[PDB]
């Protein structure tokens, strides 16, 4: 017999996934062809991704875009995880590439504004893909783009960062290879506007065999700009390889860019009674404010004085991090918790911050106001620590 | 419906032919089909206890790696039990998932600021013809942060941007020192 | 039901939320003059209390209580309001509040806007917080103004009812009688005890003729506030009102045969809160304001 999963018969081996590898299948009836992805459980038990595998079935499963791979079903077994995607014949656009060099002027921008729709969509999702690059961006028969494998993905949170390090290389932006923090949308521009360079030009464009060289070239921004580039693009390259994550492009600003509108389809773009009222909410010197508190004092120093100066409100901390701390003080008259998170970060050489995050509660209707007793809560530290 | 369940038998190992031999099947032998060094089938079966033992190339043995049991008689086999729990993706990651720090106690470099927590809300000016109450829209990684102003006339003013739904409020705070 | 009610029942008070906007919240400990400079910094007119002894909102902030505290303890230009600079918000909310009735009137997200309209009309107040009844948090401040030009883009994908045919007259829509007016002359402080007495939003400036040169509303006394000249109280409410920084279009007015329709196309298109109708002799006949058409697409 064959191996067969959900009728489906498992042939010839596409790749290989973070777990498992992916498999190519076909229909025993209609000859229909899907693409496998087999996750082994006692894999995925040995590095602890449970949960992050659990919340990447979670979120693909909803999406549904024309640029991005869809996952059909999710088959469960004793030893194995079965994630039944789209196929597309075509393959990676990297090989696609190699093959045929690079694409002229119209077909680059058909490709990109498919690509970046599909990125616009997962931002929109609040989903951050983190991988995007020519090997993950696949083909099909008619050479429409789809974004392909969420494995390094992640879920973008309310006042939170991202530390890890992700991708390759050569796609990754100046602030994931220096180990920054990041919010995450800035990180897949970054990387488009490598795979747009690749399109254009047939080439990467930062690249070295010397690794210390190459981080180097992409933390400065620089890359060769060929003489057949049009102006136009090479102005929207720019911008999305902007080094400052505050002055690169945005979503917004590219679908403003000119060269991205030329031909541009209007089903690519989002832009019936939720929409209405929307709608009609549209229709219808000075003070200087700061972040946290900042003191020219040592780390160390900053440290100890906040926790003493926790203890003698009697609130309750975590050391999770020498410089991460999590907060709950109980509130006399509601006899209800309220959590906060403290993070210590360095402004420059002799200045460090402290930050105020707060935590959202668990409860169901309570007395009082959650914003005004975080609030209270960061006021009596401050008042000690001012 | 739930009579059939997809199970994996899977070998680790070389062979030119390799069989599995089971409760399931009567004890017949059903030819694994190869992929490099792992021979497969997948088979439906009742939910409940079975039994089974693999051919390769002529000679009889269990997987070590899985569970056994063991017979009266010597007979040495491969057991597995089908759960129904191991069939549906979010109850077999729960279970995946199995295999205090609240009290105070007396007690690597800072990570750099993002500077994304550097763009206020408040410090930036807004059309003359709008309402004064409105606000630009937030980036959601500067939500639940403090900010706040130098402390004047014994007064301490602070806010945060925190989201409701699809809206966001800022609020600002005035309490006394 | 009524056409234009069926609307408001139907519409949560989420529907009206922007998408992002700014609130101003008291602690009442605080100084209540520094209250008063903060509604003008940040260019809010109302503001809600929290009291940290009771972790709840007690009430609301605005200017009408700036009005009441200078008319109760201004004295003369000579001499400071020590009361207006010692007090705390409790403070003059016990002193103003010898009953211990008045609660804080809030509304649900959830709630319709039909029964919004109608709590600002039952408590006759001008400014609606909305609170989330699970996380405890004020999320919106709802006033009328806000509500009209909701309906006023409703009302005009609506079928053209009959009412808004009718004179205003025939509708009978608004204050007729027992106008509270002052003279072009009349000190501001005596204006301000019109404010209190009346507990109207503005009063028409009226020559010796009777003819409408003008009108003060409570938002011109928070200029007071504004350029800090709350002190003196004596001037006119002319020279007052000359501080005003858009330049003076004369007094927005409308005509008794004058339909329905029209006047809320005027009204919301000059974002003023009320009407002064008048006779061709600019003679005061009367005041239409927000609540009294709202009380009357709530009812009628
Ligand atoms: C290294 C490793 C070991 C074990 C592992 O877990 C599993 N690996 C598995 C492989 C298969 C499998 C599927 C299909 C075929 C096959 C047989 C004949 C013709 C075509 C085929 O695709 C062969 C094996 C099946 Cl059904 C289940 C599997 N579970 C994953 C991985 C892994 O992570 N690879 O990257
Ligand atoms: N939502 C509210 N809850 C309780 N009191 C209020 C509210 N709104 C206004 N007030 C009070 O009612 C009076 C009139 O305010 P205004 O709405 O400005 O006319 C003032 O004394 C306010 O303090
Ligand atoms: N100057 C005024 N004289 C008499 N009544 C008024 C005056 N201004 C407003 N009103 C009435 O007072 C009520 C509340 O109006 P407002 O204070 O504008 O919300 C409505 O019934 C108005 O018609
Ligand atoms: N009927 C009116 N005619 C001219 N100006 C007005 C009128 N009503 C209000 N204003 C002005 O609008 C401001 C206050 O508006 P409001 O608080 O909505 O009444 C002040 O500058 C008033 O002088």
């Amino acid at each position: 017999g064959s191996v067969k999963i959900g009728h489906y018969i498992l042939g010839d081996t596409l790749g290989v996934g973070t777990f498992g590898k992916v498999k190519v299948g076909k229909h025993e009836l209609t000859g229909h062809k899907v693409a496998v992805k087999i996750l082994n459980r006692q894999k995925i038990r040995s590095l602890d991704v449970v949960g992050k595998i659990r919340r990447e079935i979670q979120n693909l499963k909803l999406f549904r875009h024309p640029h991005i791979i869809k996952l059909y079903q999710v088959i469960s077994t004793p030893s194995d995880i079965f994630m039944v995607m789209e196929y597309v014949s075509g393959g990676e656009l990297f090989d696609y590439i190699c093959k045929n060099g690079r694409l002229d002027e119209k077909e680059s921008r058909r490709l990109f504004q498919q690509i970046l729709s599909g990125v616009d969509y997962c931002h929109r999702h609040m989903v951050v893909h983190r991988d995007l690059k020519p090997e993950n961006v696949l083909l099909d028969a008619h050479m429409n783009a789809k974004i392909a494998d969420f494995g390094l993905s992640n879920m973008m949170s309310d006042g939170e960062f991202l530390r890890t390090s992700c991708g390759s290389p050569n796609y990754a932006a100046p602030e994931v290879i220096s180990g920054r923090l990041y919010a995450g949308p800035e990180v897949d521009i970054w990387s488009s506007g490598v795979i747009l360079y690749a399109l254009l030009c047939g080439t990467l464009p930062f690249d070295d065999d010397h690794v210390p060289t190459l981080f180097k070239k992409i933390c400065d921004g620089i890359f060769y700009t060929p003489q057949y580039l049009n102006p136009s693009v090479i102005s929207l390259l720019k911008h999305m390889l902007q080094v400052d994550p505050m002055k690169r492009a945005t979503i917004k600003d590219i679908r403003e860019h000119e060269w991205f509108k030329q031909d541009l389809p209007k089903y690519l773009f989002p832009e019936i009674d939720n929409r209405r009222i929307m709608n009609e909410a549209k229709d219808f010197r000075k003070a200087k404010w700061h972040l946290g508190i900042r003191s020219q004092s040592r780390p160390n120093d900053i440290m100890a004085e906040v926790c003493r100066a926790i203890k003698q409100l009697d609130y309750e901390w975590k050391v999770v991090n020498p410089y991460y701390l999590r907060v709950r003080r109980k509130n006399p008259v509601t006899s209800t918790y309220s959590k906060m998170s403290l993070q210590l970060y360095q402004v420059d050489s002799r200045t460090y911050l402290l930050d105020f995050r707060s935590i959202d509660d668990e409860l169901t209707p309570r007395p009082g106001s959650h914003t005004i007793e975080f609030f209270e809560m960061c006021a009596n530290l401050i008042k000690i620590l001012a | 419906p739930a009579q059939a369940r997809p199970t994996v038998f899977r070998w680790t190992g070389g062979g030119k032919e390799v069989y599995l031999s089971g409760s399931f099947n009567n004890w017949s032998k059903l030819p694994l089909t190869r992929d490099h060094n792992n021979f497969v089938a997948i088979l439906d079966l009742p939910e409940g206890e079975h039994q089974y033992k693999f051919f390769v190339d002529g000679q009889w043995t269990h997987d070590p790696s899985e569970p056994i049991v063991t017979s009266q008689l010597g007979t040495v086999n491969n057991i597995i039990q089908v759960k129904k729990t191991d069939f549906e993706v979010f109850d077999a990651l729960m279970v995946d998932s199995q295999k205090h720090q609240e009290p105070y106690v007396c007690k690597r470099a800072p990570p750099i600021l993002p500077p994304h927590l550097l763009q206020v809300i408040l410090n930036k000016d807004t059309g003359i013809s709008c309402d004064p109450a409105l606000l630009p829209e937030p980036n959601h990684v500067m939500l639940n942060h403090l900010y706040a102003l130098s402390i004047k006339d014994g007064v301490m003013v602070l806010s945060a941007t925190h989201r409701y739904k699809k809206k966001y409020v800022t609020t600002l705070l005035y309490k006394p020192i | 039901n009524s056409v234009y009610t069926s609307f408001m029942k139907s519409h949560r008070c989420y529907d009206l939320i922007p998408t992002s906007s700014k609130l101003v919240v008291f602690d009442t400990s605080l100084q209540v003059k520094k209250a008063f400079f903060a509604l003008v910094t940040n260019g809010v007119r109302a503001a809600p209390l929290w009291d940290s002894k009771k972790q709840s909102f007690v009430g609301m902030l605005t200017i009408t209580d700036f009005i009441n505290i200078l008319h109760r303890y201004y004295k003369s230009a000579l001499v400071q309001i020590y009361e207006l600079e010692e007090h705390k918000i409790e403070t003059w909310r016990e002193v103003y509040l010898q009953d211990s009735f008045k609660p804080l009137v809030c509304i649900s997200p959830n709630a319709s806007l039909f029964d919004a309209v109608s709590s600002l009309i039952r408590n006759k107040i001008h400014r609606l917080p909305v609170i989330d009844p699970e996380s405890g948090n004020t999320l919106y401040i709802l006033t009328h103004k806000r509500i009209l030009k909701f309906l006023k883009l409703f009302i005009t994908e609506f079928p053209k009812p009959e009412f808004m045919s009718k004179s205003l007259e025939e509708l009978q829509i608004g204050t007729y009688a027992n106008i509270a007016m002052v003279r072009t002359t009349t000190p501001v402080y005596v204006a301000l005890g019109i404010f209190v007495q009346h507990r109207v939003s503005a009063l028409p400036v009226v020559d010796e003729k009777g003819r409408v040169v003008d009108i003060y509303s409570k938002f011109d006394v928070i200029n007071l506030a504004a350029e800090k000249t709350y002190n003196n109280l004596d001037v006119s409410v002319t020279k007052a009102l000359q501080h005003r920084s858009h330049y003076f279009e004369g007094v927005l007015k409308c005509y008794l045969h004058e339909t329905l329709e029209t006047i809320i196309n005027r009204l919301v298109e000059a974002e003023v809160h009320r009407l002064v109708v008048v006779d061709e002799n600019d003679v005061v006949k009367g005041i239409v304001s927000l609540s009294d058409i709202l009380q009357a697409l709530v009812l009628t």
